RNA sequence: CGGAGAGGUA
DNA sequence: GGGTATTCGCCGTGTACCTCTCCTAGCCC
DNA sequence: GGGCTACCTCTCCATGACGGCGAATACCC
């Protein structure tokens, strides 16, 4: 029975601009 | 302990070398018990 | 005990 | 075809630190 | 609103850096 955690991962970089590089 | 660093490109017999088992499926852990 | 952002210090 | 330009693509852009906030979508219940 | 189950790849988000350097074509006989 699956609750697979890979659907719980933070955004943790939720206000970079989209441009940004290297993260 | 040791002299210099080498640094030489993957074959994959060479890869094989240092896994332990291959991974087959893209699930992680399991949340409801926390065992893998 | 994980990384981003915002402000600030020199 | 051989040397020369021209565009195109990558690499880079100071250290150390102090606070705070903020972290999942869809949906059929 | 919200608790249970899960993306097992779809469209316009974007849009105000600049220098430098080297490679990959553009071209002129």
């Amino acid at each position: 029975k699956y609750e697979d955690v890979m659907h719980r991962v933070v955004n943790h970089a939720h206000q970079r601009n989209p441009n940004k590089k290297w993260s | 302990e040791f002299d210099a660093i080498k640094i030489a490109l993957a074959s994959p017999d060479m890869i094989r070398s240092w896994s332990f088992g291959e991974v087959k499926k893209p699930e992680t852990i399991n949340y409801r018990t926390f065992k893998p």
